[PDB]
């Protein structure tokens, strides 16, 4: 999000020129009102994905699931953030991207901060793990996570006795899966270009923006 | 620079009242009436620039309302998770926001839980379709 | 947003949708349009449960060395017997071989429990 | 994206997908989301 | 029965005074201005 200053920008410091500029009108208080609504979308858009669940529920203190692991996933209450591993290498990896310029142009804080965030992902985390689907429809439901399993085998058209048999060899292929991940997420090239490409983007505009400042236009 | 040019009003509605709240980003709370020339400004603009109800945020400095410790839904954005009210003689507050009602659920080896009744219920949507 | 509206009015009005929260909140039944200026309303009547109990499930039943899954359901028990129930709305019936399946025995599945099976056929084969 | 990004919370998340390549690639079993800096991450489990 | 009142209940809302449309003004009123705003500049001498 950004904003902008008609007189600071466009007149510097010049009472003259900032009288003269009245002439032209209403043009930059069109452009605020642009930018305006820009930094107000910012947070619906943030807010619609996150904020889906009302009731804000916590994990379970038995972390017993069958034979399940979900400890790279659920935050760490150690670290003093709940953050989880995953996230921390996700917010150790974009991030190499305010500033000394301000010509009249700041860069507006976010609503929501990232502990929010942090709990809403927790939120949806526990929900699932513990009630299935029924938490996003109704009241939770609590039910045995085997048994959860064994119902969406049932949806993918696999009848149910394959999971109670084999239950040990799926929960060890899940886990080797869950750990490769971070591994995969480590390797060198950036799989992150999308998010690292936003930062990008803005810094530059806003570069060029401050440099067309030392230029004569023909004058 | 000589003087930092805008600055942002709270108001709960000239309908209801005409007190307000204003904030200065980027800056901090013990030299808000310097570059603000706060001395060569008309009195009832120096109300602000000092006072008993200063408030720091990472947005900037708050001055007008007070810090409330207890939580409600956002009203009006102040930013960095904190949000501001009109609220009771009468007064501004400012306060953070509540993520939400409070719930934990039990998980058990053996236990499953099904309903015996149910509701029907209808809602709404409004969507655009064309413009003039 | 016209494309939506679109959309929406297809999968919504003209048919029964599976969709999570596409079409409403809960469980969808159906829909209804009405007309405002520049726009549309649609009306969702959806389902939502309410009023659950807690019980005590088992993955299968072991019997004779066979081990029944269920057909369509989850067991359950009040504490003294064991029934078989639809899942989205509670109606206790007696376990018999055209509500289960048969498969193994009873050493791999993890849980299990101990109980008969009623077989339909027998008690009308008195002699 | 950000609208992508909703729809994908509702179907892959808090429910399981029949949609084809919607939700990962194979069958859907379940998926988890993960914060990020200006986005999300999910985390789709399959059967292959 | 539950069909019914939830009809009723629904019109009831719908009448509540505050601003449940908004999404549909706002089509409008940004016109309106859009057209004022253009009007007025002609009043501008943009140095003359
Ligand atoms: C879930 O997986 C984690 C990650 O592998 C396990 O944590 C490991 O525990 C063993 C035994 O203490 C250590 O040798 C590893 O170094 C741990 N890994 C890390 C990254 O610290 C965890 O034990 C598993 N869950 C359970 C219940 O065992
Ligand atoms: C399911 O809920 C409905 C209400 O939504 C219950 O119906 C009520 O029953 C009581 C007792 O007979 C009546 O006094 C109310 O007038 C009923 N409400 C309506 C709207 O008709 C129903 O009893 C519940 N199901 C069960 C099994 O109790
Ligand atoms: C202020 O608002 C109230 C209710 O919103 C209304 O009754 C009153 O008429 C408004 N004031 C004026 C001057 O219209
Ligand atoms: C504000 O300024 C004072 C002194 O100039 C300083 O001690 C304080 O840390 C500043 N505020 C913040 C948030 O750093
Ligand atoms: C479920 O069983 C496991 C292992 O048998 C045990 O660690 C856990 O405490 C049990 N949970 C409950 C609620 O009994
Ligand atoms: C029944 O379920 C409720 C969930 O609200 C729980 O608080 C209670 O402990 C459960 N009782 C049992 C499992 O006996
Ligand atoms: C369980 O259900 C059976 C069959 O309806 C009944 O005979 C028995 O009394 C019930 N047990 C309890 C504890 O209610
Ligand atoms: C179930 O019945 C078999 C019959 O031989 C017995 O061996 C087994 O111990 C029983 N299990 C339980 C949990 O009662």
């Amino acid at each position: 999000k950004t904003s902008v200053d008609c007189t600071m920008y466009i007149c510097g410091d010049s009472t003259e020129c900032s009288n003269l500029l009245l002439q032209y009108g209403s043009f930059c208080t069109q452009l605020k009102r642009a930018l305006t609504g820009i930094a107000v979308e910012q947070d619906k858009n943030t807010q619609e994905v996150f904020a889906q669940v009302k009731q804000i529920y916590k994990t379970p203190p038995i972390k017993y699931f069958g034979g399940f692991n979900f400890s790279q996933i659920l935050p760490d209450p150690s670290k003093p953030s709940k953050r989880s591993p995953i996230e921390d290498l996700l917010f150790n990896k974009v991030t190499l991207a305010c500033a000394q310029k301000f010509k009249g142009l700041t860069v507006l804080p976010p609503l929501l901060t990232d502990e929010m965030i942090a709990q809403y992902t927790s939120a949806l985390l526990a929900g699932t793990i513990t009630s299935g689907w029924t938490f996003g429809a109704g009241p939770a439901l609590q039910i045995p996570f085997p048994m959860q399993m064994a119902y969406r085998f049932n949806g993918i058209g696999v009848t149910q006795n394959v999971l109670y048999e084999n239950q040990k060899l799926i929960a060890n292929q899940f886990n080797s899966a869950i750990g490769k991940i971070q591994d995969s997420l480590s390797s060198t090239p950036s799989a992150l270009g999308k998010l690292q490409d936003v930062v990008n983007h803005n810094a530059q505009a806003l570069n060029t923006l401050v440099k067309q400042l030392s230029s004569k236009f023909g004058a | 620079p000589c003087s930092f040019g805008g600055v942002s009003v709270i108001t709960p509605g000239t309908n209801t009242s005409n007190q307000v709240a204003v904030l200065y980003q980027g800056v901090n709370c013990t030299e808000v009436p310097v570059a603000i020339h706060a001395d060569q400004l008309t009195p009832t603009w120096r109300v602000y620039s000092t006072g008993s109800n200063v408030f720091q945020t990472r947005a900037g400095c708050l001055i007008g309302a007070e810090y409330v410790n207890n939580s409600y839904e956002c009203d009006i954005p102040i930013g960095a998770g904190i949000c501001a009210s009109y609220q009771t003689s009468q007064s501004i507050i400012a306060y953070t926001m509540s993520l939400g009602a409070e719930n934990s659920v039990a998980y058990s080896n053996n236990s499953i839980a099904i309903p015996t009744n149910f509701t029907i219920s209808v809602t709404t949507e409004i969507l655009p379709v064309s413009m003039t | 947003s016209a494309n939506l509206a679109a959309t929406k009015m297809s999968e919504c009005v003209l048919g029964q949708s599976k969709r999570v929260d596409f079409c409403g909140k809960g469980y969808h039944l159906m829909s209804f349009p009405q007309s405002a200026p520049h726009g549309v309303v649609f009306l969702h009547v959806t389902y939502v449960p309410a009023q659950e109990k807690n019980f005590t499930t088992a993955p299968a039943i072991c019997h004779d060395g066979k081990a029944h899954f269920p057909r369509e359901g989850v067991f359950v028990s009040n504490g003294t017997h064991w029934f078989v129930t639809q899942r989205n709305f509670y109606e206790p019936q007696i376990i018999t071989t055209d509500n289960t399946f048969v498969s193994g025995n009873c050493d791999v599945v993890i849980g299990i429990v101990n109980n008969t099976v009623y077989d339909p056929l027998q008690p009308e084969l008195d002699s």
